[PDB]
């Protein structure tokens, strides 16, 4: 009777129960295999870990990242990944469940039939869906068209969906997402005067980023005060207790979503790039799409980025149309939320896959119960 | 049809995070909220609205009795008892 | 979807809509009840009426402020003025809409509480806040750091404001605003010749007083140009066409700010109540401070008080000082203005007080979302 929804970042998966709030297992998407073919003084027979304990086992392992930018590279891991999910993490058994996973906007149509073989093949699931994870965030707000931003660990996508659908011509990715705001922020604090540079120092870069950095709405301005008082300073605790003094960091962190320049990048910022989507739709359903542009991921979630996104936008609209921005508190687990809900409709409990339909169609039959 | 009702059944049936296990039932506002569990960066990140909002000229303009001495820098009538 | 915005002065009443560029209802704090004309059958008309409808009844009614010197003095005819303000005003219901309060400084713990309870228990809010009506008057012109003098009716206070926290300790009250200067024109204008006591020739005077006082830049060479001269000599069309002339005593009504002995009180005067708060707080924000004097409320609508204030304050102060004094022309409506602004920021959102958390903590919530 009980749905599972896996949702598979770049970054974190993210599984759970539909019909819960909120997912029970949230863990990084890393495989972990022993380096050297046969020999160790290794473990038990564990030929593979999965999420923390590869992480904590690095010293000893290959580490491998199976989906990046969102996109599957390397089915035996992802396999790997479903496995410690189902057993390890959510300790159900796949055959008895139906399950629904999520892909990145534009996921070739290869994989898209590689995800529904593995799930009835290798982990006999009774019943499964796929659907796409800027969707879900729609109809975690309650809403079936209008334009989501989807900004994760390694890509951001803006998606312009009516009733229901994707619109493939319209969906633009923009090269550029959370790593690169941790990497840069980095370096704005190594010139300031401190250091942070190994991959544990990293780690510490991006707590401060997720508990300290801000979008300012008039950046600008903001860089003035920031330069002619130390109100907007705040020090950071350290593990090793050494207090570092963080100032305009905090904000110009964040710009870099709206002023890829300060990247190196040639890019367009997030504000220009969900506008130039909007512009790729037919100029009939705009409207719907300027009323209801939704935020989802946790690149999303440095407060201001509403306000800010809202009028960014609206220099570059026409006059007087409702630009209304969606940033709901919850909206890091916006894409799971939407799968829980979707998965624990009544309305939806003929629109699965059915083993017994895979069994006569295929993998290919995804194509049907989908675009 | 079978579409159709799904689509009404995200908008009007409780499409909301109204799941279960420990969540936000009701929430308000006039718009959204940007936001992290860190309750520091979103007091800074107020402030910093308030200094960057633009003024009156941003809002909405409205036709109040009263308002319309505000439109036109200095006026007056009736002030206060 | 949208939220409201309730400033209740101790005269004047100002109700709208978050996102505004204006109060929708402005209105007077007046509650009237049918005085007992001692007869056998005595039905006929309502228990109570409201503001506008209070006042042209006024002759059969007796009038009650229920808020007095900015603080509520009678939580039974407040509530009557709020439901008045949501329903007859407004027309819209309270249970629907977060509603923004406004507040004196230094209002007592107990009363703060007591606006709580009556938004949750009696009108069925949603969400709801409370804020200082100073501090709003400075985000009104866009800081969150300075000193707003607000003089409005009944009371004129001085507010140290720090990034969004006032300074109760250098806050300083002066007892002497609005309504003081409205008496003092009436005995100056009975002595040149002329007679208003009557309350409805009160309303007159109040009318001259907004219509035809300024502040001098220097008094003592002003009183000497209106000795020596009818310049500065207005005249005043009444109902009945009785022009009367007001020649010195427009200027000298507005002294009684800077002069407090013209009223024989022992005070101290606006522009040195505003230095005394200045001079409580440290070395380190007395800059900013003086950069940013803001003046709200009605009886800082005066034309030159500005002007006369720079140069006080200059004197007053430390030479090389920067002192800058903001009057927008708005300022007769800036605790309005300013808590619109606020309660239509996105970053706000999460800043309310709701139905649940009053339900779990109670009525002393309240103090925990500002300090
Ligand atoms: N409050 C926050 N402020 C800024 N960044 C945050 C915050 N919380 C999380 N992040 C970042 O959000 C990124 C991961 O977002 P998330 O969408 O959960 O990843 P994912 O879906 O697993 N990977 P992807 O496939 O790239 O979407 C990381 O770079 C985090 O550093
Ligand atoms: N243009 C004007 N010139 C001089 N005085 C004015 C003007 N407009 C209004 N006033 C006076 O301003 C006073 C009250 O204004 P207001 O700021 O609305 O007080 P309030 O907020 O209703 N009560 P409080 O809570 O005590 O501030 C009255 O005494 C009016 O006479
Ligand atoms: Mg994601
Ligand atoms: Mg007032």
């Amino acid at each position: 009777v009980a749905a599972l929804v896996v949702d598979n970042g770049s970054g974190m998966c993210k599984a759970g129960f539909a019909g819960d709030d909120a997912p029970r297992a949230v863990f990084p998407s890393i495989v972990g295999r022993p380096r050297h073919q046969g020999v160790m003084v290794g473990m038990g027979q564990k030929d593979s870990y999965v999420g923390d304990e590869a992480q904590s086992k690095r010293g000893i392992l290959t580490l491998k990242y199976p989906i990046e930018h969102g996109i599957v590279t390397n089915w035996d891991d992802m396999e790997k990944i479903w496995h410690h999910t189902f057993y390890n993490e959510l300790r159900v058994a796949p055959e008895e469940h139906p399950v629904l996973l999520t892909e990145a906007p534009l996921n070739p149509k290869a994989n898209r039939e590689k995800m529904t073989q593995i799930m009835f093949e290798t982990f006999n699931t009774p019943a499964m869906y796929v659907a796409i994870q800027a969707v879900l965030s729609l109809y975690a707000s309650g809403r079936t068209t209008g334009i989501v931003l989807d900004s994760g660990d390694g890509v951001s996508h803006t998606v312009p969906i009516y009733e229901g659908y994707a619109l493939p011509h319209a969906i633009l990715r923009l090269d550029l997402a959370g790593r690169d705001l941790t990497d840069y922020l980095m370096k704005i604090l190594t010139e300031r005067g401190y250091s942070f540079t190994t991959t544990e120092e990293r780690e510490i870069v991006r707590d401060i980023k997720e508990k300290l950095c801000y979008v300012a709405l008039d950046f600008e301005q903001e860089m003035a005060t920031a330069a002619s008082s130390s109100s907007l300073e705040k020090s950071y605790e350290l593990k090793d207790g050494q207090v570092i003094t963080i100032g305009n960091e905090r904000f110009r962190c964040p710009e870099a979503l709206f002023q890829p320049s300060f990247l190196g990048m040639e890019a367009c910022g997030i504000h220009e790039t969900t506008y130039n989507s909007i512009m790729k739709c037919d100029v009939d359903i705009r409207k719907d799409l300027y009323a209801n542009t939704v935020l989802s991921g946790g690149t999303t979630m440095y407060p201001g980025i509403a306000d800010r996104m809202q009028k960014e936008i609206t220099a570059l609209a026409p006059s007087t149309m409702k630009i209304k921005i969606i940033a709901p508190p919850e909206r890091k687990y916006s894409v799971w939320i939407g799968g829980s809900i979707l998965a624990s409709l009544s309305t939806f409990q003929q629109m699965w896959i059915s083993k017994q339909e895979y069994d006569e169609s295929g993998p290919s039959i995804v194509h049907r119960k989908c675009f | 049809s079978l579409h159709s009702a799904l689509m009404e059944a995200i908008h009007s049936s409780g499409g909301r995070e109204k799941l279960r296990k420990v969540a936000e039932q009701t929430s308000e506002g006039r718009p959204k909220k940007p936001s992290y569990v860190e309750a520091e960066s979103e007091r800074s990140a107020l402030l910093a609205a308030i200094r960057g909002h633009s003024g009156t000229l941003s809002l909405r303009k409205v036709s109040s009795l009263a308002s319309e001495e505000l439109q036109s820098f200095r006026n007056a009538a009736l002030g206060a008892p």
